[PDB]
């Protein structure tokens, strides 16, 4: 509403708050004015970076910062891993010295490529998905309802 | 705004196969249609001659050249009429 | 998808099949002028269950002909934008793949292909397949594509077809 | 059940009944009745009306819309 | 106007009955028999060949008590006779794929519930 817009059609977001922006994997502010021609060639592809998208891969954001669109979706993604709960450590550094591997990684994947990000990932996930990810996951829906409620 | 839209639209439905005999260009909907198995390629169903598809990129890429340019320079008004919204 | 329904059709019956035999002849007329058509409002159609019911026979001024309006139940077939549907690939090309779904023909666009498969025109039998090699699409192949959009013209329905989904390609 | 036109065949449903038989017979319908040295097929939808024969049901459409569809073989004939 | 991926469809074919390629298959077959029937009768088209060989081919479950059970057990089931059709023909393996496949069927039951039809139908499905 307050910001340009997208580097193309930058005019209807100062007319009304009602038309919202895009975040992509690519972290590029989108719009069905130039949405529409993303698919007419390339098919998914970023007008400016080309990078390609495996679907639409369009979802509403109200946030004039791309950094954190591209934080929040990252985090997002993150949070399905490493969130075992504090009764899993005794000392109270490690209640947050996962988390601080964690917000290098998801701050670190907004600017570097994620191959080593990825393998560190899998690398924990073959270890993690057999017990604490199940578990962590009941934990995380039931206070995740609890906060709704 | 609306015609530059309506512009935007036309960019992405215009017809990407032609026939360079009657200069026609037909949209892809109909690469069924103009696919001749008989010959194994696009053909002009009023021509009888060979159509072809590889060119639809010119078109694409030109228009938005135009079309992007017209929000770059009216800027100046834009900003105007933020500042003068009251 | 297909359908079952019951359908409206007029039979003009020729006067050389009046008397006798007359409403055995309009069914056997029935199954051979609808059975293996098309329309572009109900689809193909591909066989005649039953025939619910055969109207008053009203004799066409000056042509002779008895036209007899006729309702029955029948199997179709139409497909519809926005839908997944199972495919045999019959020609595979560098602009694109031409499939068959029962009755219609789809035509799947070079640009409607997954970015990880690539065109192989070397093998024998023509191809795309993986990068990876995992999958591979040729003719004659069990496949799953979207239909984009649908055609319909000379009494023949033809759809536009898409693998960038998942789970569409080689099944 | 429920007529309320007249039994008799009037001059004009004979004419067209008499046509149109004439017609069918003419894209060599089959015949009702035992011709004999008949070719005429005009000649051969009278013998046919003549025994009541015809294979038409006539829909006499009334002012209100409704109709009364009779037979040729339930109608007087005027001949 | 029309699109599945939204349910939307003409009142000619919202009102009508969906049909499965195997059942098709079966109806199909037995067409053919009724044809195969009392010889020197009007032989069969094209369009019903392709749609036999294409229905058999894609046929899911080549048995009476198969077929009969799939429509059965989903016709209880609180669900549109488009999605159970598209769910019985194109046999998602799992409720990720279903929704993947239908991007109508979300909200419609839980992951739970529709994985347990889902493994129903797999198990139900007859296998070359
Ligand atoms: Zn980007
Ligand atoms: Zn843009
Ligand atoms: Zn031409």
């Amino acid at each position: 509403m307050d910001d340009q817009g997208c580097p193309r059609c930058k005019t209807t977001k100062y007319r009304n708050p009602s038309l919202k922006l895009m975040v992509n994997v690519c972290g590029h502010t989108l719009c069905e004015s130039c949405v529409d021609l993303l698919f007419v060639r390339g098919a998914g592809n970023c007008p400016e970076c080309g990078t390609p998208l495996r679907k639409s891969n369009f979802r509403v954001q109200l946030f004039e910062d791309p950094t954190v669109d591209k934080e929040v979706e990252i985090r997002k993604k993150v949070l399905k891993i490493y969130n075992k709960r504090e009764e899993d450590f005794p000392s109270l550094r490690e209640y947050n010295d996962f988390l601080e591997e964690v917000e290098e990684i998801v701050f670190n994947l907004t600017n570097n490529v994620d191959l080593d990000n990825t393998k560190k990932k899998m690398e924990i996930y073959q270890k993690e998905n057999k017990d604490v990810i199940q578990k962590n996951k009941l934990k995380l829906t039931r206070e995740q309802e609890e906060l709704e409620e | 705004r609306r015609r530059i839209e309506t512009d935007e639209r036309d960019s992405t439905n215009r017809a990407s196969f032609k026939c360079p005999v009657c200069s026609s260009t037909f949209t892809d909907l109909e690469a069924n249609q103009l696919f001749d198995p008989m010959t194994g390629t696009f053909r002009c169903t009023f021509c009888h001659t060979e159509v072809e598809e590889d060119e639809s990129a010119m078109p694409k890429k030109d228009a938005r050249t135009l079309l992007a340019r017209f929000n770059e320079q009216i800027e100046p008004i834009y900003a105007l009429l933020r500042e003068t919204e009251d | 998808m297909f359908y079952h329904i019951s359908l409206e059709h007029e039979i003009l019956l020729h006067p050389r099949y009046f008397g006798p035999n007359l409403l055995n002849t309009v069914k056997q007329k029935l199954f051979t002028e609808v059975e293996g058509t098309c329309t572009g409002k109900y689809g193909f159609v591909i066989a005649v269950t039953t025939i619910d019911n055969i109207g008053a026979g009203v004799i066409q001024p000056g042509r002779g002909f008895v036209l007899y309006p006729v309702k029955y139940k029948a199997i179709v077939f139409r497909p519809f934008k926005g839908e997944v549907v199972d495919a045999v690939v019959t020609q595979v090309n560098k602009v694109g793949l031409f499939t068959e779904i029962g009755p219609m023909s789809c035509f799947i666009s070079r640009h409607s292909i997954p970015s990880e498969m690539e065109f192989d025109p070397n093998s024998n039998p023509p191809c795309y397949k993986t990068m990876d090699e995992d999958i591979v699409i040729q003719q004659d192949d069990e496949i799953r594509l979207k239909i984009v959009g649908t055609r319909v013209d000379k009494n023949d329905i033809f759809a536009i077809g898409s693998l960038m989904d998942d789970y569409l390609g080689l099944v | 059940q429920k007529r309320i036109t007249t039994p008799y065949m009037t001059k004009y449903e004979r004419a067209r009944v008499l046509g149109t038989r004439a017609l069918q017979i003419a894209m060599c319908a089959p015949v009702m009745v035992e011709l004999e040295g008949e070719t005429d097929p005009l000649l051969i939808a009278m013998k046919e009306l003549k025994a009541r024969k015809i294979p038409i049901i006539i829909r006499r459409y009334l002012p209100d819309g409704s109709y009364e569809d009779w037979g040729v073989d339930e109608l007087i004939i005027s001949d | 106007e029309e699109d599945a991926s939204q349910l939307i469809f003409p009142k000619e074919f919202e009102t009508a009955e969906t049909l499965l390629n195997s059942e098709v298959h079966m109806l199909l077959e037995h067409r053919k028999q009724q044809n195969e029937s009392a010889e020197d009768e009007q032989e069969l088209s094209e369009v019903f060949m392709k749609t036999l060989n294409y229905t058999a081919r894609f046929s899911r479950f080549k048995n009476r008590e198969t077929i009969a059970s799939v429509r059965s057990l989903l016709l209880q089931k609180k669900l549109h006779k488009f999605e159970l059709a598209c769910l019985a023909n194109l046999c998602p393996e799992t409720a990720e794929e279903s929704k993947a496949l239908i991007p109508s069927l979300e909200g419609r039951f839980e992951d739970e519930e529709l994985q347990q039809i889902l493994d129903d139908i797999q198990t139900k499905r007859s296998f070359q």
